[PDB]
RNA sequence: UGACGGCUCUAAUCUAUUAGU
DNA sequence: ACTAATAGATTAGAGCCGTCA
């Protein structure tokens, strides 16, 4: 990519196919969807093949799409408290060792 | 009712200066980065042993396949993938003895089988090592009750790499339990295994696989890790410390300034201000000698909260500007949320936050291109604060997610806790066995 | 120790409140 | 001053399971 896109070639100008400055799987996937799509002669896959045919691509499935969904929580709320809270001190009102 | 942020997922590098996510995926694409080829091996135990390692050693040759390969992708041959020559016929073994100078049963006392049981194999490389004349790397040790613990801190003084392997590990298709079935059912993750074991030794033999190159230059991060020691009073001292990523000539260091510092308390667990001085300079030493120059930044992370007085002892060592930011993490809190339709687990990757200071961060869930999930039930996330100092939010958040990859145990696509604590903690259990040395090694490699 | 995650139990300090002296 | 109890809230050790319908 530190050639500009303007001086590519003389005679090249009128066809443009791929770039490799991102990577070099996602291109390999484009020129194998150029070849399909003007029917490069097919060949054997020995029945051993098609394997390779989900990794061969950069990522199989990851990407970002931003439809939006919801998720239920756990926690529960309380809406209305008590206004105060009272106190004291008798300090006979029960016996001591008698618990609360 | 309040949205969730979701964080990119950051990538790793590979030959030839490329990207990708999954690290095994990048390995079957173009392998390794530096190159390494001396895997001459030596193999100790007995007969059955080292016959099964000879035919192991043989069939990880070919590739092979797991039950299904739409998550874990194909595993080819070694060389189709590294780029080595690993064979058996280039192995120095030699034999334990048949008969037992070890009583059978533990009935006189374990300890002191246990002992008498790595005193034995101890003895013997050793003098392997110093006797022979050929050239090892890496020993894979068969075992026909806390014992490595003691094996590799004993072989520490000698500086000698070393792994372990089990018999149960590779004969599990004849190893029937009492009702002639099988004990343990490998037929799904072989493809798997074999990854984590090439990688293994891969990096015990002196090669990265992969590195990092996205990182701001001039930041340095800092881990510690608590631990228990019970000889007579019960001081808990550890301090055993992590590794760090100084900037270097584009590289990516990883050398772990270790030695415990000792803290004589049974409870009080957070710090004392001489040994925080002293840990201190010796992490900063290494920047200072490794960069000819200051670190503009520094990170702390932390297990557990800590003191303050540690902070005041801290803010003198500071030079001229270089703030310590220092952050805590947890790993139990109940937030079990629930999908609203379908069948189907959250995703790794959102986050949450209530305020400028303490942040929820999902590193468990599922990922698209793996179509499953990384825990069995629903994953619960971890918590992450600032204990002190002042930094953006995010910042920390999308670091923490960005070193949960430097796995090199293993070859998982993620990992719950980042490893920076987790190194740490495994170097803990072992350098613990017998404190008797003097300025251990540095290096990663020689513990596990 | 192949490696990961998800769970269970056992114990232990630091706060803050007592009463025996 | 410290040995008895009260519970909430942190913290670390170990020991069991499944392996992704
Ligand atoms: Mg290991």
């Amino acid at each position: 990519e530190n050639l500009s896109y303007d001086d590519i070639n003389i005679e090249i100008v009128r066809l443009n196919a791929i770039d490799f400055k991102k990577s070099w799987a996602k291109g390999l996937q484009d020129l194998l969807d150029a070849f399909e799509k003007q029917n490069v002669p097919k060949k054997p896959p020995d029945h051993s093949k098609s394997n390779l045919l989900y990794q061969q691509i950069f990522l199989h499935d990851k990407q970002a799409i931003e439809k939006e969904e919801t998720y239920d929580s756990n926690w529960f709320p309380i809406i209305s408290f008590p206004n105060e809270l009272r106190f004291h001190r008798y300090d006979w009102r029960l016996p001591k060792q008698f618990d609360v | 009712m309040k949205e969730l942020i979701y964080i990119e997922e950051p990538s790793i590098l590979f030959a030839h200066g490329q990207k990708c996510t999954d690290p095994r995926d990048g390995l079957a694409l173009f392998g390794p980065l530096n190159q390494i080829y001396g895997i001459k091996s030596g193999v100790v135990g007995t007969q059955k042993g080292l016959q099964i390692f000879k035919s192991y050693l043989d069939k990880i040759q070919k590739p092979i396949y797991n039950h299904n390969n739409i998550t874990r992708p194909m595993f080819p041959g070694f060389e189709a993938v590294f780029g080595c020559k690993w064979e058996s016929q280039n192995i120095v073994f030699k034999e334990i003895t048949d008969e037992e100078i070890r009583r059978y049963l533990f009935n006189a006392s374990t300890h002191k089988r246990t002992y008498d049981l790595v005193t034995l194999f101890n003895d013997k490389i050793i003098t392997a090592n110093k006797n022979d004349e050929e050239r090892v790397d890496v020993w894979f040790v068969i075992v026909p009750a806390q014992f490595h613990d003691q094996l590799k801190a004993r072989l520490l003084e000698h500086t000698i790499p070393t792994q372990i392997l089990r018999e149960s590990t590779l004969a599990w298709r004849d190893f029937k339990n009492t009702f002639g079935a099988p004990i343990r059912d490998f037929s799904k993750i072989e493809g798997h295994l074999a990854w984590t074991i090439s990688t293994a030794a891969y990096y015990k033999a002196g090669g990265k696989p992969w590195k990092l190159g996205d990182i701001r230059p001039g930041v340095c991060y800092l881990g510690l890790v608590y631990k228990k020691i019970e000889k007579s009073k019960n001081p808990q001292n550890a301090c055993c410390a992590a590794q760090m990523f100084l900037d270097n000539g584009d590289g990516t260091v990883f050398k772990g300034e270790v030695g415990p510092w000792y803290n004589p308390e049974k409870g009080e667990y957070h710090l004392k201000p001489k040994e925080a001085k002293a840990l201190l300079t010796q992490a900063l030493e290494s920047y200072k000698e490794q960069n000819k120059s200051y670190p503009k930044e520094v990170f702390i992370h932390a297990r557990t909260r800590f003191n303050d007085e540690e902070w005041n002892a801290f803010n003198e060592v500071t030079p001229k500007n270089t703030n310590l930011v220092g952050v805590t993490i947890t790993k139990s809190k109940p937030l079990k949320l629930y999908k609203t339709e379908g069948a189907f687990p959250i995703m790794r990757g959102n986050a949450y936050i209530v305020d400028e200071k303490k942040a929820f961060l999902w590193t468990l869930g599922f990922v698209p291109k793996l179509q499953s999930t990384l825990s069995m039930e629903v994953p619960n996330p971890i918590f992450i604060e600032i204990n002190k100092g002042e930094a953006e939010i995010q910042q920390v958040l999308k670091d923490i997610l960005a070193l949960t990859k430097l796995n090199y145990n293993a070859c998982i696509y993620a990992d719950g806790e980042p490893v920076t604590l987790r190194f740490a903690n495994k170097i803990g259990e072992i350098l613990t066995a017998s404190t008797e040395i003097k300025t251990p090694p540095l290096a990663f490699k020689y513990y596990i």
